[PDB]
């Protein structure tokens, strides 16, 4: 057994823990973002009829989060 | 240039399967036509050398 | 596995309209490969040991045996799997049995 | 000094000899030949003749000077790991370690704290002893050894203690 | 820069003047080392030491610009030809290439048919 | 159809240690062995499309 | 493999005994080569070079004059290469 | 589909007559991996597609056509120019991606033939040369950055060359 | 939407108690920067005007987002400084940044030239007070006077230039109205009309001649390193060169020809000096000359491909050079000198900051497509259509782009540090956060760089 070369480590490893804790905290809407495609329907290609041009979303294809 | 015997090599490769190294009959055809084609190209060079000797006499 | 890679280039190079000085320079280099390859064997490995240090330990580890032995399959069967399975275009070996074909093998011997 | 200049060239000549020769038995043959060449002039002391040979020693040696000489392992300069393999950590970084992590393995921290307290007390005594040396400028060539036996520590304490470990 | 023989141990004599010359070099070497020795070997410091020689090295390039250059002579004009000069050098290079290009567009087209980018 | 799917597997296998590099799960002394195991199965997944290429 | 303080002294003494120029009975370890052992001015440089070949090769030109005794040379080689903990 | 041409149909049929061996390594691995996880991926994709049920149709593509061209209205006035300048920029942004489709037709030809390369196709080669040459002359590609006011001068420059050359012959 | 909440930062710092201040100034600024990305990105074929001409929409400016990105970052690295002095002095030099942020938003948003001019020179006033105070080394005034008498000497000719255009040809105003502009007939009287519009932007965007404005501002440090990020904002603050060259003088490019040749030599000679220099901050100061010289080349070609590389490099350099200065500040706070040779030691003493040193250095070179590969390479590709000779000169510059970065690395990658005893703690939690907030936004631009280069993209 030896004492070996020493670094700081305590300041270094804590920052990576503090960074990832706030990635994981906003990693929940990333998980919801997958289910938004799964549960809710995205978009279908269809010809528009003369009745309404824009309602809520004017023209948006793919992803419900875009609308 | 070979065309006919060269196409036969691809026929062995089409139904090759595991252990595809065992194909000698198709490989021998590529060594027969190309050797005759190289000899035909060598014959054209030999004909040009023979024509130069006859032209020098006149 | 040398003939299936190195020797195919030398045989193909001789039948060309390309530069003669470039062709002659490559032939000296093919025979030059034998010098530094033997300079690993004869200079260091072969003969009396030079003795680098008093009491030097050299032993085979379990991690070493599993690496070198399985590299031997790749260094021997390379001319069986890669050369045969891959579809080629235009055969080069046809002309000069002693001047072009034999010269690739004779350079390594000489 | 005349004696030092001969020894410095002779040390270089032996290590430069093993670059030309391959085998160790052939190395010993040429080593005896080099001894006979220098012993002929070593017998008598000269002021003009010996100094002429010293400048002559640079010749012949410089004619065969670059066959890529061997420095063997970790050597000052040369080739193959001069400062490599040993990255090391400074002694200043050891005390810089934060709590909680410093609590792990307390045997290394407590022993270092005892040496640090001894170094702090001896620093005042070492400063007076260093200026006590007779020069009255600052220093002459090299650092002076300790005279006192009770106080210990010869001038520098952190010079030998805590350096590097491979 | 290198001469016919590389300088390392060439031309050395003991004499009397050279013996005192090495004594002069060690006198300053030991003087500047001891003031470093007094600053390095104490735990009470904690910080980066100044050193007057290193500060004057940085001051040599960052400052001492306009205190110098007061003797301009012919050396300064030679430096101007190496600076403002090469700017005029490319003026007869880029224009000649452009006049070569501009003539091709109007008569005898050289530009590729499969070109659309910029 | 299998040629397109299996080709991306070799690309993904090499990036999996990089995905687990940023903390994720704790691996003491096993990280040098984890690289060995990742490339070992990457060779087998690359052998099949080359065998498909001969066919 | 790590080097021991007792092992390094025995290794240096073994090389000096087979040198042929120096007597194996006259000098052991404590006796200095400068006064006790019959060694020339040029002989000390050759003996120091052979000792470096067996162990870790490190020999300064300035420190070559300071080292003469086999007991002192064994301690100087161990301290520079970091030995005995 | 519809817009993209490509090849009509690929053959792809195995015979396997020479050598008994272990049938085929390519055929055995294809049948095994189809039911291993490829069948599970098809089942999971069908489970999510059925779970959608209600879906919005949406307009997607917008109309807006002509509204007077730029080479009809003149003189510096914001009321007339703005509608004309928006029309030209609409055409220029679409024509950037028109070429992309024709470029991808040439990309599809290169892979499908391989050994033939330039010996066959010909239809995709002729279609690319006609459009790019027209794109180089009409839609800037030489007359600096995009501007609708400068485009009319670029069209006038090509028209002046047609009037001068035909009059001589 | 953008202005008004930025103005409300001024009463925020003064009303809050002495113990806080820094918590309120940083947190509230971050939520305003989130809302800038929320609304400004939406555009049609041609980007339609925001409202009345006070602050307008963005046509080819995602560079406003960068100003909002540095809006909290210009407070993070300045935390080490200012703390020793009075509480009233702390509040003053946060509000000078708020005033900078107030005027910098106004420059990029407002689609104008007449009122843009009185916001262009208006950024110089808060930076002057910032530079002339808190400077640790001397010659603050030999850099402070040079800060104005380079810029104002070149920019005051815009009063005789811009007003001369609107008196003859309609009015400048909206730029969306600017289609009245007829091509210049090219005469000896029209020479000084073009020069006066250019010389203003020839100073802020440094060349080979009249370039000494920039190194004096960087070497003589204002406050710590966070104010040097605002000096990076001044380089990209002269963005009107994208607008003037395209609209005001479209036919004029014959007089641009000598100015390209000046900037082309401001690539080899500006890089050569950036090798043997002593100061760590100076080796970023001269690399910033050559990196912004690439943009000046791209503008004067006027090709649609070059503006793509021009707009990319404005954002690319704005987050890479500022990243490098934060690393220079992190060594300046520990060693207390800007010398490269003296401050030597990475990995051994600075274990995690050394990886940030690597990522910042390599981004100056052409890495996998982050932003600088979309920046630099696009200009080099566009220069060949101008002339074939360019890449022979431009390729040599690509060798020395490594010689900025690697020479900064190697001269710090030696694990000696014999003279240095300080720098016990490697980096505080805020110091490592600074380094991440510069590279990770560029790493997110790998997926979609549409909001990084957009003049008709």
């Amino acid at each position: 057994r030896l004492f070996i070369i020493k670094p700081s480590g305590f300041y270094d490893k804590r920052f990576l823990k503090l960074l990832r804790f706030y990635i994981l905290l906003t990693g929940i809407p990333v998980a919801i973002g997958i289910t938004l495609i799964n549960v809710x329907x995205x978009x279908x290609x269809x010809x528009x009829x003369x009745x309404x041009x824009x309602x809520x979303x004017x023209x948006x294809x793919x992803x419900x989060x875009x609308x | 240039y070979c065309a006919h015997y060269l196409i036969r090599f691809l026929k062995c490769k089409r139904d090759s399967f595991p252990n595809f190294l065992a194909c000698k009959h198709e490989r021998h055809d590529w060594d027969y036509c190309e050797h005759l084609d190289y000899v035909k190209r060598m014959k054209e060079f030999e004909r040009e050398r023979r024509l130069l000797q006859r032209k020098k006499r006149r | 596995t040398g003939f299936y890679s190195k020797d195919l280039i030398i045989e193909a190079a001789n039948t060309s309209y390309t530069n003669a000085w470039a062709l002659l320079m490559t032939l000296i280099a093919t025979s030059f490969t034998a010098i530094y390859s033997t300079r690993i064997i004869f200079f260091a490995l072969l003969g009396q040991p030079r003795f680098p240090t008093l009491v030097n330990i050299n032993e085979n580890n379990p991690l070493l045996i599993n690496s070198i032995k399985r590299l031997l399959i790749g260094s021997l069967f390379a001319g069986y799997i890669i050369s045969n399975n891959i579809p080629p275009t235009t055969i080069p070996q046809m002309t000069m049995p002693y001047y072009l074909k034999t010269t690739a093998l004779i350079v390594t011997i000489l | 000094t005349h004696q030092q200049k001969v020894l410095r060239l002779y040390k270089r000549a032996l290590r430069h000899l093993e670059s030309w020769c391959i085998h160790r038995d052939k190395y010993r043959y040429f080593a005896c030949l080099l001894r006979a060449r220098f012993d002929e002039h070593k017998n008598e002391k000269d002021m003009v003749k010996a100094t002429q040979l010293l400048r002559e020693a640079e010749e012949e040696f410089w004619h065969g000077q670059h066959p890529q000489p061997y420095i063997f392992p970790e050597s000052p300069g040369g080739t193959s790991y001069e400062r490599y393999e040993c990255y090391k950590v400074p002694e200043w970084c050891l005390d810089d370690w934060h709590p909680s992590e410093k609590a792990m393995y307390p045997d290394y921290f407590a022993k270092r704290e005892q040496w640090k307290k001894l170094r702090r007390e001896s620093w005042e005594r070492e400063v007076x002893x260093x200026x006590x040396x007779x020069x009255x400028x600052x220093x002459x060539x090299x650092x002076x050894x300790x005279x006192x036996x009770x106080x210990x520590x010869x001038x520098x304490x952190x010079x030998x203690x805590x350096x590097x470990x491979x | 820069x290198x001469x016919x023989x590389x300088x390392x141990x060439x031309x050395x004599x003991x004499x009397x003047x050279x013996x005192x010359x090495q004594a002069e070099r060690l006198a300053i070497r030991s003087r500047l080392k001891r003031e470093y020795q007094l600053q390095y070997y104490d735990p009470s410091r904690r910080g980066v030491i100044e050193d007057p020689a290193l500060v004057r090295w940085t001051y040599a390039r960052s400052a001492n610009i306009y205190p110098n250059f007061r003797p301009n002579t012919k050396t300064s004009l030679l430096g101007a030809l190496f600076g403002i000069g090469p700017l005029v050098f490319w003026y007869y290079v880029f224009k000649t290439d452009r006049d070569r290009k501009e003539k091709l567009i109007q008569e005898g087209k050289l530009d590729r048919t499969f070109n659309i980018s910029y | 159809n299998m040629f397109s799917s299996l080709s991306l597997v070799t690309l993904l296998l090499l990036t999996m240690p990089i995905m687990m590099m940023s903390f994720n799960t704790y691996k003491p002394s096993n990280y040098p062995l984890y690289v060995k195991t990742a490339i070992s199965y990457a060779f087998i997944t690359s052998m099949i499309p080359t065998m498909m290429f001969i066919h | 493999p790590p080097l021991t303080l007792e092992g390094i002294k025995d290794r240096v003494l073994y090389v000096l005994k087979l040198y042929d120029k120096i007597d194996p009975e006259k000098l052991s370890v404590n006796s200095h080569f400068m006064k006790d052992l019959g060694l020339d001015s040029l002989d000390q440089v050759e003996i120091i070079m052979a000792m470096e070949d067996e162990f870790g090769f490190e020999i300064p030109d300035i420190d070559a004059e300071k080292l003469m005794c086999p007991q002192e040379i064994v301690d100087y080689i161990a301290d520079k290469k970091d030995v005995y903990e | 589909x519809x817009x993209x041409x490509x090849x009509x149909x690929x053959x792809x049929x195995x015979x396997x007559x020479x050598x008994x061996x272990x049938x085929x390594x390519x055929x055995x691995x294809x049948x095994x991996x189809x039911x291993x996880x490829x069948x599970x991926x098809x089942x999971x994709x069908x489970x999510x597609x059925x779970x959608x049920x209600x879906x919005x149709x949406x307009x997607x593509x917008x109309x807006x056509x002509x509204x007077x061209x730029x080479x009809x209205c003149q003189e510096k006035d914001v009321l007339c120019m703005f509608e004309a300048e928006m029309q030209w920029r609409r055409d220029y942004k679409v024509d950037q991606e028109i070429v992309n489709i024709i470029q991808e037709r040439l990309k599809a030809c290169q892979q499908r033939e391989g050994e033939s390369h330039r010996q066959n196709c010909a239809k995709e080669l002729e279609q690319f040369t006609q459009v790019v040459k027209a794109y180089q002359d009409r839609y800037x590609x030489x007359x600096x950055x995009x501007x609708x006011x400068x485009x009319x001068x670029x069209x006038x420059x090509x028209x002046x060359x047609x009037x001068x050359x035909x009059x001589x012959x | 939407k953008y202005i008004i909440p930025t103005i409300m930062l001024m009463p925020l710092t003064w009303l809050s108690k002495n113990n806080m201040i820094w918590v309120n100034s940083t947190a509230h600024s971050l939520l305003i920067s989130f809302t800038s990305l929320l609304l400004m990105n939406q555009f049609g074929d041609n980007s339609l005007n925001f409202s009345l001409l006070f602050f307008s929409d963005s046509l080819s400016t995602p560079l406003l987002i960068l100003t909002m990105w540095l809006l909290p970052l210009m407070l993070m690295a300045s935390q080490h400084h200012l703390s020793k002095e009075n509480l009233t002095r702390k509040k003053l030099f946060i509000t000078m940044l708020i005033s900078l942020q107030l005027f910098l938003i106004m420059t990029f948003t407002a689609m104008e030239l007449i009122l843009f001019y009185i916001l262009f020179e208006a950024t110089l006033v808060p930076t002057l007070i910032i530079i002339t105070r808190w400077g640790n080394q001397t010659e603050r005034l030999n850099a402070g006077l040079y800060f104005l008498f380079y810029t104002l000497a070149g920019s005051l000719p815009l009063l005789v230039a811009l007003i001369y255009i609107q008196n003859t040809v309609g009015s400048l105003n909206f730029l969306m109205l600017q289609y009245w502009v007829q091509p210049v007939h090219n005469s000896w009287s029209n020479v000084f009309m073009w020069l006066a519009c250019m010389m203003a932007f020839m100073v802020k965007m440094p060349l080979y001649g009249l370039h000494l404005w920039l190194p004096k501002a960087h070497v003589e440090a204002p406050i710590a390193g966070s104010m040097v990020l605002a000096a990076v904002l001044l380089k990209l603050g002269g963005y009107g060169m994208l607008r003037i060259t395209l609209i005001l003088n479209p036919m004029t490019d014959f007089m641009a020809y000598p100015f390209i040749m000046l900037s082309l030599w401001g690539m080899i000679m500006t890089s050569s000096i950036c090798l043997r220099q002593t100061d760590l901050k100076s080796l970023i100061a001269y690399s910033s000359v050559s990196h912004m010289a690439l943009v000046i080349v791209a503008i004067l070609i006027q090709t649609p491909w070059s503006y793509m590389g021009a707009t990319a490099l404005m954002i690319a350099h704005g987050l890479t050079s500022s990243m490098l200065f934060c690393l220079a500040n992190s060594n300046y706070e520990r060693i207390h000198s800007r010398t490269m040779i003296l401050a030597r030691g990475l990995q051994t003493l600075l274990p995690l900051m050394a990886t940030w040193w690597l990522l910042a250095s390599l981004t100056n070179l052409a890495l996998p497509p982050t932003i600088n590969l979309i920046g630099e390479l696009f200009v080099v590709m566009s220069t060949f259509s101008w002339s074939n000779i360019t890449i022979i000169l431009m390729g040599v510059n690509m060798v020395i782009t490594a010689l900025y970065s690697l020479y900064m690395l190697i001269m710090t990658q030696r694990g000696k540090y014999t003279y240095h005893i300080n720098n016990i703690s490697p980096s505080f939690t805020r110091e490592n956060a600074l380094m991440s907030l510069h590279i990770l936004p560029l790493l997110l631009l790998t997926l979609n760089p549409k909001i990084i280069l957009g003049p008709l993209y």
